[PDB]
């Protein structure tokens, strides 16, 4: 089914991300809670983006809006474009 | 100088690490959609950043005692992200 796809998918997203950042292993719990964790924020960007740009007179969201739509957050984007490319390198297994 | 949109710019050629149907998923199911699939591949990289910044505060107290991710060094890096504090 779809759901465990996607739980799947962020499964594999969190290993690797927790792969980079040094870890070798996790508990079950850890690893749950940043799935959990990583979803719910994709979901609180899609609603802070959709609450910002519903101000815009553009009917096309722009990479601009999504970008103050972070900071809006408390998001550091200055910080981003260094993550990006590390991000780049990092490889699933 | 322009170090951001030019990491804007080339998002076309970054691959997050999440696929872009599953974050347009979650952003689908909050209402918000994008055509323009650099807004997806931005979104997805900042909540991969997200975590890693999480996984890094982690991993920075279980330097404070190769490396196992536990509860008693994640709890701390939540404190940010817990209920809603007036
Ligand atoms: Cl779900």
């Amino acid at each position: 089914n779809y759901h465990l796809a996607r739980r799947r998918t962020l499964q594999v997203v969190v290993s690797s991300l927790l792969t980079e950042a040094g870890f070798e292993s996790a508990e079950k719990a850890s690893v749950e809670t940043l799935t959990e964790m990583l979803q719910s924020y994709i979901s609180e960007i899609g609603r802070s983006a959709k609450s910002y740009c519903e101000h815009t007179a553009r009917t096309q969201p722009t990479l601009s809006d999504i970008v103050v739509t972070l900071v809006e957050m408390g998001f550091n984007v200055d910080t981003l474009p260094a993550y990006a490319k590390r991000s780049q390198r990092m490889v699933i297994t | 100088s322009t170090p951001l949109v030019d990491f804007l710019m080339q998002l076309e050629d970054y691959t997050p690490t999440i696929p872009d149907a599953v974050t347009g998923y979650y952003l689908n199911r909050a209402g918000f959609e994008a055509s323009d699939p650099r807004i997806i591949r931005l979104i997805s990289l900042a909540a991969q950043k997200f975590i890693s910044d999480i996984a890094n505060d982690a991993l920075q107290h279980c330097k404070m005692k190769k490396y196992t991710l536990t509860m008693e060094d994640l709890t701390p890096a939540l404190s940010e992200y817990g209920i809603n504090v007036k």
